[PDB]
RNA sequence: AAUAGGUUUGGUCCUAGCCUUUCUAUUAGCUCUUAGUAAGAUUACACAUGCAAGCAUCCCCGUUCCAGUGAGUUCACCCUCUAAAUCACCACGAUCAAAAGGGACAAGCAUCAAGCACGCAGCAAUGCAGCUCAAAACGCUUAGCCUAGCCACACCCCCACGGGAAACAGCAGUGAUUAACCUUUAGCAAUAAACGAAAGUUUAACUAAGCUAUACUAACCCCAGGGUUGGUCAAUUUCGUGCCAGCCACCGCGGUCACAC
RNA sequence: CCCCACUAUGCUUAGCCCUAAACCUCAACAGUUAAAUCAACAAAACUGCUCGCCAGAACACUACGAGCCACAGCUUAAAACUCAAAGGACCUGGCGGUGCUUCAUAUCCCUCUAGAGGAGCCUGUUCUGUAAUCGAUAAACCCCGAUCAACCUCACCACCUCUUGCUCAGCCUAUAUACCGCCAUCUUCAGCAAACCCUGAUGAAGGCUACAAAGUAAGCGCAAGUACCCACGUAAAGACGUUAGGUCAAGGUGUAGCCC
RNA sequence: AGUAAACUGAGAGUAGAGUGCUUAGUUGAACAGGGCCCUGAAGCGCGUACACACCGCCCGUCACCCUCCUCAAGAGGAGACAAGUCGUAACAUGGUAAGUGUACUGGAAAGUGCACUUGGACGAACC
């Protein structure tokens, strides 16, 4: 097939590169003080305004000092991914650090694939978290790195003047320049679906200048641009090199992350119809092998996930892919989406037995109620970590309880007896109880020089030709077994024990 | 299929959007459909197969084409 | 169903069903160069946003129209009577057309056969006990229709004081849903409507554009794909497969020499 | 099913039940035999008028609803899933524990003679066994391919050896359900059939009566001739076909398969 | 009928090998008459749901799977799938002719009683 490929235009001429503002994005740890020294920079306060004082979306803000597009990573272990699509996009990374930890590690490692520079924040305030990062490869001007080292107080608004200075000269340092004419090159930050705005996507302008009118496309998605708007949601009639933008009028939903080039008009489609095929092909190799495969040869918990945004059911997919408890319990994913739980979330669910999670979504009395008719467990949360342990509990619900074995006495055979009760022969074991006590309702199981030979209840327990129900230590009883295969022996001993059911916890951790 | 045809037919039980469970004969040497897959089912019975009367049309949704 | 054809059987004749051949429409697969024209959500489910009703020396008039949808459904047609409206004003009338009265008026079901007051007389009091119906009453289900257009609805409670609640079945657009999916264009320059005495103003009506092989028309120096090839039915060489993989609208093919994969 | 005994029941009276292959499966009334008579069979073809009924099979003399003195009932009576048929009447053949008649001439029975099945042995086969063939294997296999295996024969097994090899290679490798070749069998039959013609309304099909009524028939077979001792008898002969009958191991050969 | 029976000899093939095969001869019988009852054949018919043709076809009960329907989800029914099992009910006078209504009975097709039908036959002069 001939290749239709809408390709990335070559490296801008040099006379064609103008100046254009820095992408700055802010990493770090959970709770590292990220959102609240966006919020300090941008005049605005969000971070008391969250569900759980959770960062859980990468947002871009255009903010004005010069003009700098901030971009907020979630610090949570969950949205790796999102954290990775930021340094993919950024131009400076913002490393937070409170006065070093695993996500700070992450961060440092996805810098390092993105070969950005790093500017470190002292968040409340330091020498040691210098010398900490020496060992992570990060080193401060005091001991001769060129990565600069700015101790600030986020909620105190101490240093952060100066830290915005260090932006800037870095920012200077690199020179970044663009071509703001042209076909349309940009990145994807976020995609969902808007009920009054239809599929939106958050992006960020590499080169070219955006215009309403404009054919772009982005994986196998495409878009005449209809509405571009600002985080404020006022619309803007253009939007230059590194300048984030609300794009509205995509005919499907892009992936997170995915470039977005502009084409010369919508019979775009084409291209995304080429882009289709190539993918189709390369699942088509993959099905030849399987298939040939097979030519050559001739406690199950289904989850529904629906999510606000692509990029949070992204990193609940990852979660779900971490899952290593197969063998106890099946975790199927029956089927993801973006968006408020609807009719065929209902549907599947109802068909696989399965339970609905939505992740920021919401669901209509007329949804609720449909989903009580057909018995399914719509189950929404606004915090990840709440959906996780959710999930968890749903899964060791699913689990098989855990019988708990308790002994309770032993007694050692002395002598064997046959008694002539009914026509029938019983054998008899004259027992002594040796430690603890045995009961009639408790369970037994038959030693033999520490080999187990019987499991189960006695048919009849019996002492001085009188019926006892528990026999205290030292006493003597003729025990007799339901099995008549048993053979009791001089030496033999019994141990009596007590099974009760415990709850079981999945083994799966999500870290 | 019923006599005097043999062969071993590729079928699958699917959900329609109707909210009915049918049995729809799959087409094309080789099939990778799974279960929780979405795909196109269209009318013409499989003459051998007594009971189906549905047919998922390749290239459709999750049902990729007959592999060369 | 026709100029008919294949198919019951060891075979023939008859009856009969099913399917084929033809023409459309929608969707799907594969494919697709241009121009003109026509047509264009699946859904009476929910709607972000922007616009869609002004004019005018103040009062008035219009916003009751146009535009939309097909949920509901023998309010549509003919006759009689006569409102509102136009003919400046009466027209001692014409045109147009409400309400009221008479008649006519979709499909399936009789395993819907009885309805239960459905009639008449008298000025009235009141009296008679009747009225409809197998020539389909009563009832249930389905459906917009008889297309220069007409009927019905306008978020629901048939209505809408009121209540539920805060309404795009106006245009552009969106969510959900479906196999089904047009631009968040411009102008009042033409016509139509509203207003004014008028120059004129307003109009998502409309006009001129946008997208789409849904259709028709026409063309291209280069640019062609889709289906089919056992019979019906136009058209197969060689390999592989070996009742397996697979194909078929019907009859059927495939078990080592396959015109059927 | 056959035999014996006995009851409900068959009968009477008074109510019910309301069904039948309740069929002469042929509606009532009026009329025609004119023709264009007429699918087939049946009990000829029709016309006018009216009523009742029917609209692929099966589901289904069913379910539900309704009505009934009926309570395991009767009447009316569907639908879903399924199939490409179901069905009616015929033609030819086979078959019948099918009728009538005539026969069987080593023959169906009663009969006549000698045997087999019982014993030992020879030999073949099945089964078992072995490292150790193959094929026939109901009549129509079983002293059969063999008028013939100690080595050879030999195609089997074990071990060893050779690679353009006795062969302008070879294979007893698979397929007798691709065949030729030679045969078994009905056959201890007498029919097969070209080319015509006629009947069936020009259907599959059928085609004889001698005081004759649609058959004629080349040819094959029977028969006749021929061999042995006759003209008798015995041989030989014995068509088309049947059993995908036997043989790929007499030989040849299609296809497929091996080539240190 | 020079048949059966008994006895003797020779040939083929082998280097040798059969109680086997082929063949010649010798002695040499008994019954041969009744019957259509049994098994078949022919002539004329009759019936036929079989047609690779009675070694045919075919019916019902007792498992699994699939679709649909009626249901107090357990179950029943129908159809398909088609097995195995128990019989052989129907198609020929199907071996008790078949069937309708109805009643009773039975593992199952089905059996029997009563009346009805030919969608059976009775062989079609006398004998
Ligand atoms: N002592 C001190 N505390 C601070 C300072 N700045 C912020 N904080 C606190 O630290 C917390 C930081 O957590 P977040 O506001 O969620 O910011 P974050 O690091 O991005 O956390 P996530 O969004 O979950 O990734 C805030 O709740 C502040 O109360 C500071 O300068 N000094
Ligand atoms: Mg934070
Ligand atoms: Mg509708
Ligand atoms: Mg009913
Ligand atoms: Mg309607
Ligand atoms: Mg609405
Ligand atoms: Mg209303
Ligand atoms: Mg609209
Ligand atoms: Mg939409
Ligand atoms: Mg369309
Ligand atoms: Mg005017
Ligand atoms: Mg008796
Ligand atoms: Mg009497
Ligand atoms: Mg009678
Ligand atoms: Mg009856
Ligand atoms: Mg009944
Ligand atoms: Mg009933
Ligand atoms: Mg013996
Ligand atoms: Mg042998
Ligand atoms: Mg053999
Ligand atoms: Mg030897
Ligand atoms: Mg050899
Ligand atoms: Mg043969
Ligand atoms: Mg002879
Ligand atoms: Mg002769
Ligand atoms: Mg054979
Ligand atoms: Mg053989
Ligand atoms: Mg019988
Ligand atoms: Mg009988
Ligand atoms: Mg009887
Ligand atoms: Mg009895």
């Amino acid at each position: 097939r001939k290749n239709k490929d809408a390709v990335r235009r070559p490296q801008a001429d040099p006379a064609l590169l103008t100046p254009r503002s820095p992408v700055v994005t802010i990493m770090g740890h959970v709770d590292h003080g990220k959102t609240t020294l966006l919020d300090k920079f941008r005049k605005t306060q969000v971070a008391a305004v969250e569900t759980g004082g959770i960062t859980q979306h990468i947002g871009a803000f255009l903010v004005s000092l010069e003009k700098i597009t901030f971009l907020d990573t979630p610090g949570h272990a969950a949205f790796s991914a999102m954290r990775a699509r930021g340094a993919q996009v950024t131009d400076i990374v913002v490393l937070v650090v409170a006065a070093v930890m695993k996500q700070t590690v992450e961060s440092i490692q996805h810098a390092k694939d993105a070969q950005v520079p790093i500017i470190l924040a002292v968040n409340k305030c330091p020498e040691k978290v210098k010398k900490e990062l020496l060992a992570y490869d990060v080193v401060c001007e005091d001991y001769g790195g060129d990565v600069q080292a700015v101790p600030v107080s986020a909620l105190t608004g101490d240093n952060l003047m100066a830290l915005a200075e260090a932006t800037v000269a870095l920012a200077e340092m690199l020179e970044l320049k663009a071509d703001p004419n042209g076909p349309v090159e940009g990145t994807v930050i976020e995609s969902f679906t808007d009920k009054g705005r239809g599929l939106v996507t958050t992006a960020i302008i590499q080169r070219g200048t955006l215009r309403k009118g404009s054919v772009l496309v982005a994986g196998k998605c495409w878009a005449k641009v209809r509405l571009m708007f600002d985080e404020n949601g006022k619309t803007i009639d253009e939007a230059y090199p590194s300048m984030p933008v609300g794009i509205t009028g995509w005919r499907d939903l892009p992936s997170a992350g995915e470039e977005i080039l502009e084409v010369e008009s919508e019979p775009a489609r084409e291209v995304v119809d080429w882009r289709k095929y190539e993918q189709e092909q390369e699942k088509g190799q993959e099905d030849l092998k399987i298939i040939e495969e097979k030519r050559k040869e001739h406690n199950v918990l289904s989850v529904i996930i629906k999510g606000d945004v692509d990029g949070s059911v992204e990193a609940i997919l990852n979660i779900i892919d971490t899952y290593d408890a197969s063998h106890e319990c099946e975790l199927e994913l029956v089927h993801f989406g973006v968006g408020d739980v609807s009719a065929n979330d209902v549907n599947l669910a109802e068909t696989f037995d399965g339970v609905i999670y939505g992740f920021n979504v919401n669901a209509g009395n007329v949804i609720q109620q449909s989903a009580a008719k057909k018995g399914v467990k719509i189950k929404l949360h606004k915090i990840i970590y709440r959906l996780v342990e959710d999930l968890q509990e749903e899964l060791s619900s699913r689990l098989p309880c855990a019988v708990e074995e308790h002994p309770v006495g032993e007694a050692s055979i002395l002598a064997t007896f046959s008694v002539t009760e009914g026509k029938k022969k019983v054998p008899v074991a004259g027992c002594r109880v040796q430690k603890g006590q045995l009961e009639k309702q408790k369970k037994f199981k038959l030693t033999r020089n520490g080999h187990v030979i019987w499991k189960g209840s006695l048919t009849s327990l019996k002492h001085h030709k009188d019926d006892i129900s528990i026999v205290k230590t030292g006493m003597d009883c003729g025990l007799s077994l339901d099995e008549d295969n048993m053979e009791f022996q001089v030496g033999d001993r019994i141990v009596c024990y007590e099974e009760k059911q415990i709850q079981a916890k999945t083994s799966w951790d999500p870290g | 299929p019923k006599k005097p045809n043999s062969a071993n037919r590729k079928c699958c039980r699917v959900r329609l959007s109707t909210g009915r469970e049918a049995v729809c004969f799959i087409p094309g040497e080789g099939h990778t459909l799974q279960e929780h897959q979405i795909v196109l089912v269209e009318g013409g019975r499989t003459q051998d197969l007594p009971g189906v009367k549905l047919t998922v049309v390749r290239g459709k949704y999750d049902c990729g084409h007959v592999q060369k």
